[PDB]
RNA sequence: CGCUUCUCGGCCUUUUGGCUAAGAUCAAGUGUAGUAUCUGUUCUUAUCAGUUUAAUAUCUGAUGUCCUCGAGGACA
RNA sequence: AUGAUGUCAUACUUAUCCUGUC
């Protein structure tokens, strides 16, 4: 139960198959 | 202008001294005219960035292996 | 292989000191320092 | 000098024409290029002062107002008993400054 | 401008390590060559400690090749997704992959094209 | 077309000044005559060096400034140090500085006309040849003898030194005042 | 401002996280409708930058005039705005070099 | 004689009282000559001749035939 | 371990110099 230091202040999958399926359909 | 440049040079010298104290550089030496001089590289440094860049070219730390072998025969 | 460093330092230069027990030197400065040395003076004292 | 290392002097025969200095180069010496200790006046050559070449500055070459003099440090070093130090050539000075 | 010399890069790295990250005006007052936005862009592009400046492999090349066709533009969106995150190594790798691999009547026609 | 060094040394009357680079000149006789003059000075040692006589003192750290006693006895250095410590005025005196500049003026240690500046010129503090019978003060202090130095008691037994045969030291064959116990 | 930028942040991470685009089939129909409409009107394609154009320098002066008249009006500055005004003045001093810069950027730098 | 806990002392870390829009911001030098100091990269070449140098250094020129991959083998 | 040539920044000096024109 110890407080650590605090110096930060200024003082999912990230991909979807629907986008690729839309891009390939637009290319076709 | 000139006073702002003097304050910026003093802040840069203080940041260079803090970086040399944090990294514990044993080769950084100060001159008598406001410049740095490398003891291990045996060369001069024009600015604070010159002594802070002498870590890729002329690596004198790798040349200390002969002195380490002469001081101690064992590994 | 420090070829440029040995060329700038004066290495692989033909030199010989006959007074210092007919020894050979790899440079002109080494030949000048070998002519006035302990072995050269010892050979000069042993020669008379 | 100082202001110009590629400038060459005339070093001609000394005449009776007294040298002069421009208003922008007033007080500056010819050889020593200093501002203190004037001891000897400046004498110009005969060909260097004729018609439109008379009344011009020796160092500056502009409109001379006051008479030029030599420094005492150049007088004691026998640097004032040489020829007429008229600036003949003008290189690497006031050439690119005219374009800007 | 922005030549990004090595002595300036070491000073920028020391200013980022000493002053901070979210203070761009404090880091630009000790360089006298670039502004705060240029210093922040350099710190996010080349002076970042998490930037993988080397080790270009075939898995990342296959990831970038299977992403440039789904999105032709917006290379900055695929910068952190591919893993390079430098916003210029992706375009350089795409240019290297493109240069190394280079070395009603219409329907009535097609209708009779199958019937003939 | 060029004579050897032995032929140039045998022909010269003073062969203790000939060098190895003098044979490559256009007139060795005139160079040997000019190098053996009475009040001539030799050339610098940077004629063959490649450090340009100013790159050898890289790691040598020296003091900032060695002020004289005539400036240190005026109190201006302490006032300047106090002003530098306050910045990081005095008005002590006006006639004391004139007295230290005129009456309390110390003549500095000059050099000879042939005393040219060497390369290092700081680690070779050579001084005449303090020989047998003559010593410095302090080493007297370490020795601790009140006004012979006591190993010239053993220069009685074992004999006069081979190294300095001409020797005389007090009380033995040399029949002494202050420091100097032998000549 | 901080709230609406956070909102745009959430929506952007969403629209990339889910790939939830604009319904690819309807997208294809829209692209086809556009291609057909443009062909029916028979519009020519827009030519890329004619390097020696009679249009070029005149267009560049007009655009730089609008950019100057907006970004500088009267007696204010920054440092960013200062560099902007300075590059504007350099363009109005060496115009063909600036057209060269613009053409090189527009054909090269896709960032 | 050994062991566990508790207390007292000799002592070897760090350590600003808050919140509002990270509280809000910027940070100019011109040219002619010239020097210095950093970094990076290149010569295991053998011999001779000449140029050149204080001496080096440097520069400039070349030597048998066949096969195989400068080296090896064969022949004259 | 100096030195060598070399593309490339960085400091320093010259009391360098800003109304020059047909």
């Amino acid at each position: 139960w110890k407080i650590p230091p605090c110096i930060s202040n200024w003082k999912t999958v990230h991909i979807n198959e629907n986008f690729a399926k839309l891009a390939e359909a637009l290319y076709i | 202008s000139s006073e702002s440049n003097r304050d910026r040079r003093e802040r840069l010298r203080q940041l260079a001294l803090e970086t040399i104290d944090i990294n514990k550089d044993p080769y950084f030496m100060k001159n008598h005219l406001g410049s740095y001089e490398c003891k291990l590289c045996l060369t001069l440094h024009n600015n604070e960035g010159s002594y802070l860049a002498h870590t890729q070219g002329k690596k004198h730390q790798t040349n200390l292996a002969r002195r380490a072998a002469k001081e101690a025969k064992e590994a | 292989i420090p070829y440029w460093l040995y060329k700038l330092h004066g290495l692989n230069i033909n030199y010989n000191c006959e007074i210092c027990g007919n020894y050979t030197y790899r440079g002109p400065k080494a030949f000048q320092r070998h002519f006035a040395e302990w072995r050269h003076a010892h050979g000069m004292r042993c020669l008379g | 000098a100082k202001h110009h290392p590629d400038l060459i002097f005339c070093r001609k025969q000394a005449g009776v024409a007294i040298g002069r200095l421009c208003e922008k180069c007033d007080g500056k010496c010819v050889i020593c290029d200093s501002y203190v200790r004037p001891c000897t006046l400046v004498r110009i050559c005969d060909e260097c002062n004729y018609g439109s070449y008379q009344g011009r500055c020796v160092i500056c070459g502009g409109p001379g107002v006051s008479d030029a003099y030599y420094c005492k440090e150049c007088t004691i070093q026998e640097k004032d008993r040489d020829g007429c130090p008229k600036i003949v050539n003008l290189g690497s000075s006031k050439t690119d400054l005219f374009y800007e | 401008g922005g030549v990004w010399r090595n002595t300036e890069d070491e000073i920028l790295k020391a200013a980022v390590m000493k002053y901070g990250k979210n203070q761009w005006s404090r880091i630009a007052s000790l360089l006298h060559r670039k502004s705060a936005k240029q210093c922040k862009a350099r710190w996010y592009e080349w002076l970042d400690p998490s930037i993988k400046k080397t080790e270009w492999s075939r898995e990342e090349e296959e990831k970038l090749l299977h992403l440039a066709k789904l999105m032709p533009t917006q290379w900055r969106t695929i910068a952190p997704i591919i893993g390079r995150t430098a916003a210029q190594c992706l375009e350089h790798y795409e240019f290297l992959l493109d240069k190394a691999a280079q070395r009603d009547e219409l329907e009535m026609l097609s209708e009779a094209r199958a019937r003939l | 077309n060029r004579f050897t060094v032995a032929e140039l040394k045998q022909l010269v009357a003073r062969p203790d000044v000939v060098e190895m680079h003098d044979v490559t000149a256009q007139d060795p006789k005139l160079l040997v005559h000019l190098k053996a003059t009475r009040n001539s000075v030799p050339v610098p040692r940077h004629w063959c060096f490649k450090r340009k006589y100013l790159q050898g003192k890289r790691g040598i750290e020296k003091p900032p400034f060695e002020l004289p006693d005539f400036i240190k006895r005026t109190g201006i250095q302490e006032m300047r140090e106090a002003l530098q410590e306050k910045e990081e005025k005095i008005d002590i005196d006006y006639q004391k500085l004139h007295d230290a500049f005129f009456k309390w003026q110390t003549k500095p240690k000059l050099t000879i006309h042939g005393d040219l500046y060497y390369e290092g010129k700081e680690f070779e503090t050579r001084l005449k040849e303090k020989k047998p019978g003559d010593l410095s003060d302090e080493l007297r202090i370490s020795l601790g003898m009140p006004v012979p130095p006591p190993w010239l008691i053993a220069m009685q037994r074992y004999g006069p030194p081979p190294s300095y045969p001409n020797l005389k030291i007090p009380g033995l064959n040399s029949p002494l005042y202050g420091d100097v116990f032998g000549t | 401002t901080r709230l609406y930028l956070k909102a745009e942040q959430e929506r952007q991470h969403n629209y990339l996280k889910d790939g939830p685009y604009i319904t690819a089939e309807e997208a294809v129909a829209v692209y086809t409708t556009t291609v057909h409409w443009l062909e029916s009107r028979r519009f020519s394609p827009i030519p890329f930058p004619p390097l020696s154009y009679k249009h070029d320098t005149k267009l560049l002066i007009l655009a730089l005039e609008r950019l100057k008249e907006a970004y500088s009006v009267k007696s204010r500055l920054n440092q960013s705005q200062r560099e902007e005004l300075g590059l504007i003045e350099q363009a109005y001093d060496n115009p063909h070099e600036a057209l060269s810069r613009i053409k090189r950027h527009l054909l090269t730098q896709r960032a």
